[PDB]
């Protein structure tokens, strides 16, 4: 199950 | 997969007690932020509260605390002393997949505690032309109920609540309007 | 930017019996860029239907990629593995040898 | 036994080719269970093991909702990085992410990892204990700031000390059979004459699982590695694994050196001579 | 320095052609676009990051498209118009480094697609002094503006004591009512109260107006009705203080 969490650099 | 639940579409307190408003949620994340949000008649959404799901802490701000309950999924929102500006809707929202997420929300309507009820009704007059007038039942504590103008000519308006912040002073008006009508037989029905 | 030669293993999945049916892999590993271009060789052609893994890395960020297809092996078959990739000065192909 | 889940995100820029090419892969030990490409025509989060099958629709439309988006959020830091370096918009650069959890044989949580890499190079990366960075550059430094203020670390480690950790407990559960098992390894010796005098002795490993294992070689009982080759642990393509480690040694003395075998699916290290 | 967004209100005939526009916080990096109805609520459409469309899965099937051709700005476009897309169109931005940044909303563009703008009209503004039965009785003062026979439902009535605008001792009715409340297309009436003390309304140099923003049609708008083409203006009416 992935993260749902989106992160950008 | 990721819904918010609000069930009390309409909720009232009185002025300077406190209510809580019910929040429930659904998600299968432990990495989560819940939010609420507040909604004026401007229609600015504005942040309430912030609550990250890793943190334990019943996050508060001022008169606004949350009750977090990580392992019942709910979120309520609870407004102590509450006051007119306080009216509005409120949303629940949470992170997920979907970065924001609202529920269905609730309209807080905060009913004015009247310190001296004086309830009256009075004529005023336009000022351009002298022949157009209206009629304003004002000053009546806030358990009373305006009725709509049964007589068809005739124009009634809901109940509205003023404050004079520098008075310290609140007031609830309707208003009503008619062609060419007296004033102290326009709210004849309101009682 | 760095740059890593592609290390490559042509090998089957199980032990080669003449005329009994087999897979034939082609393995290459440690690698970077991703870009790569993997064949399977039948005494020289192009094996067409040949399926791969999912493109995945290791500790060093180098890539690596499972090349298979269905194949039976015989005694004077010839069976090899094809890869180009922008480290190497022209595609290199490895033999396969049933006892590597 | 101690257990892992573990994700791969790979984004790979195109210039003048199209958008760029998102692969996403997700491991149990050394298990791929699901898969996904930008290129591929499904665009859903597909199974690519049996056990993970009996997942709810669900579950496949949610994974597919977060890797889809994940896909985006690598596109634009391709371009954000580039921005980073000064480089050209002519040339292919990637994007490597990785992140998972591992387990004790108790099954709970034991360490966690989140590592970022920029063209094949490290980029930042979550240290042990889950709550700093390591940025690797300068460049680097940019992000573990907006990361910082963000509060990055504190939500990844709420991930992999929760949803990570008992989702693997979940598939170990689901796949009992396949990813509790031990395979220990069908071992065999060859010899292959080459020269006049000099030989060679394969000692074979074949039919295991999991990856890890140790070959080394022996001569009179006393440990050897001058003129021996091993190759890297390789797949089968079933599920299991095979290695082998060869020797070259003089005609007439190849049964001074023996062969050693040790996995975690043997009950003894193995031994093995020419005979 | 908020989330611009433009305009406010917007008044369309179905067929037409709608852009909605809306202007991120300077240095925010992300930016979300959502529509309000009280039958569905605040759904997410599309946002962007970085000018990438990450997700927009809830745009609708046919009509919809949104652009973010730079960072300062992005629009949202209907084709053609329809009266099932009315609804407030919000715009929201993030600093876009996670999914869970805090989003910083607009104000919204409230649209309104009529099958045809025949019966748009623009109101009328009148102001009536305060009875000087409630000085002589609470020594308060209460004015009261109306805002009669408009439609659509596009007005924002403001109170102007001296040139500068007032809130305090301002109450607008929330929901307007039905001149003719037999008839859908109605026309709407809205009534204000501004309550001052008696003194400060006693004194003849004070100036109380009754601002009303309509939001009507263009002129780029064909109209061929036999009154004035009911366009986007302001109505007024005034009032000085009385001291007898």
């Amino acid at each position: 199950r992935l993260q749902s969490l989106q992160t950008y650099v | 997969a990721q819904t918010v639940t609000q069930s009390q579409p309409e909720m009232s307190v009185q002025e300077a007690e406190t209510v809580t408003l019910s929040c429930t949620y659904d998600t299968s994340e432990s990495d989560y932020y819940l939010f609420w949000y507040k909604q004026p008649p401007s229609r600015q959404m504005i942040l309430v509260i912030r609550q990250e799901a890793y943190k334990q802490q019943n996050a508060t701000e001022n008169r606004f605390s949350v009750n977090f309950q990580k392992a019942a999924k709910s979120f309520s929102l609870k407004i102590s002393d509450s006051q007119l500006g306080d009216a509005a809707m409120y949303f629940c929202a949470s992170s997920g997949n979907t970065p924001l997420v609202f529920g269905k929300g609730t309209r807080l309507s905060v009913i004015p505690n009247i310190q001296n009820p004086d309830p009256a009704v009075y004529q005023l007059r336009d000022s351009k032309s002298s022949d157009k007038s209206v009629c304003l039942f004002t000053d009546f504590d806030s358990q009373t109920n305006v009725s709509q103008s049964k007589d068809s000519d005739v124009y009634i308006t809901d109940k509205c609540v003023l404050d004079m912040r520098s008075m310290d002073f609140k007031s609830n008006s309707a208003v009503a309007w008619s062609n060419k009508f007296a004033c102290a037989n326009a709210f004849n029905n309101s009682i | 930017m760095i740059q890593r030669t592609p290390k490559i293993q042509v090998y089957s999945r199980h032990p080669a019996e003449n005329g009994k049916s087999n897979f034939l892999n082609c393995y290459v590993s440690g690698f970077h860029p991703s870009d790569i271009e993997v064949d399977l060789l039948k005494n020289g052609e192009r094996i067409e239907k040949v399926e791969h893994s999912d493109l995945s890395f290791s500790k060093d960020w180098s890539f690596y990629l499972l090349y298979y297809t269905e194949f039976t092996p015989t005694e004077k078959d010839e069976y090899a593995c094809r890869v180009n990739h922008v480290t190497l000065s022209q595609p290199k192909i490895v033999k396969w040898d049933r006892d590597m | 036994g101690s257990h892992s889940m573990r994700y791969f995100f790979t984004s790979v820029s195109r210039p003048g080719r199209g958008e760029p090419r998102f692969i996403a892969v997700g491991y149990v030990d050394d298990t791929q269970f699901v898969r996904f490409d930008s290129d591929a025509a499904s665009q859903r989060m597909e199974p690519r093991a049996p056990w993970i099958e009996q997942e709810g629709p669900e579950y496949w439309d949610g994974e597919t909702r977060k890797v889809k988006a994940h896909s985006q959020t690598h596109r634009v830091d391709l371009g954000t990085l580039r921005g980073y370096y000064n480089q050209s918009e002519a040339g292919s650069h990637t994007v490597q992410r990785m992140y998972g959890c591992d387990v004790g044989s108790d099954w709970r949580f034991l360490r966690g990892y989140h590592q970022y890499a920029y063209d094949g190079k490290d980029y930042i990366a979550l240290k042990e204990d889950l709550r700093s960075w390591t940025a690797a550059d300068m460049a680097a430094q940019t992000t573990k700031h907006k990361w910082e203020a963000a509060h990055v670390a504190e939500q990844l480690r709420a991930y992999l000390e929760g949803t990570c950790v008992e989702w693997l407990r979940r598939y170990l559960e689901n796949g009992k059979e396949t990813l509790q098992r031990t395979d220990a390894p069908k071992t065999h010796m060859t010899h292959h004459a080459v020269s006049d005098h000099e030989a060679t002795l394969r000692c074979w490993a074949l039919s295991f699982y999991p990856a890890e294992i140790t070959l080394t070689w022996q001569r009179d009982g006393e440990d050897q590695t001058q003129d021996t080759e091993l190759v890297e642990t390789r797949p089968a393509g079933d599920g299991t694994f095979q290695k082998w480690a060869a020797v070259v040694v003089p005609s007439g003395q190849e049964q001074r050196y023996t062969c050693h075998v040790q996995h975690e699916g043997l009950p003894k290290p193995l031994t093995l001579r020419w005979e | 320095a908020g989330v611009i967004q433009s305009p406010r209100h917007e008044v369309t005939e179905m067929g037409q052609e709608v852009t909605l526009r809306c202007k991120p916080i300077s240095g925010h990096n992300s930016l979300f676009w959502y529509r309000q109805t009280m039958m569905r609520g605040l759904e997410l459409l599309i946002y962007f990051n970085n000018n990438v469309p990450i997700d927009d899965s809830g745009m609708p099937e046919d009509r919809f498209s949104a652009k973010m051709p730079n960072a300062s700005f992005s629009t949202l476009k209907i084709q053609p118009s329809e009266p099932r897309d009315s609804a407030v169109y919000f715009c929201a931005s993030t600093w876009g480094r996670a999914s869970t940044d805090t989003q910083y909303f607009g104000p919204g563009t409230r649209l309104t697609v009529l099958e045809d703008l025949k019966n748009v009209f623009p109101p009328e503004v009148a102001v009536f002094e305060p009875s000087e039965a409630e000085i002589s009785h609470t020594q308060k003062a209460t004015l009261v503006c109306l805002a009669t026979g408009f439609y659509p439902d596009h007005v924002e009535l403001s109170w102007w004591v001296n040139g500068k605008e007032v809130h305090s001792g301002v109450c607008t009715d929330p929901q307007p009512l039905k001149e003719q409340p037999a008839l859908n297309d109605s026309r709407y009436a809205l009534s204000s109260r501004l309550r001052v003390s008696a003194t400060f309304w006693q004194n003849p140099r004070n100036h109380f107006r009754c601002q009303v923003q309509f939001y009507g049609l263009s002129e780029n708008d064909e109209w061929t009705q036999d009154r004035a083409k009911p366009v986007t203006q302001i109505v007024s009416a005034e009032a000085w203080g009385r001291a007898d």
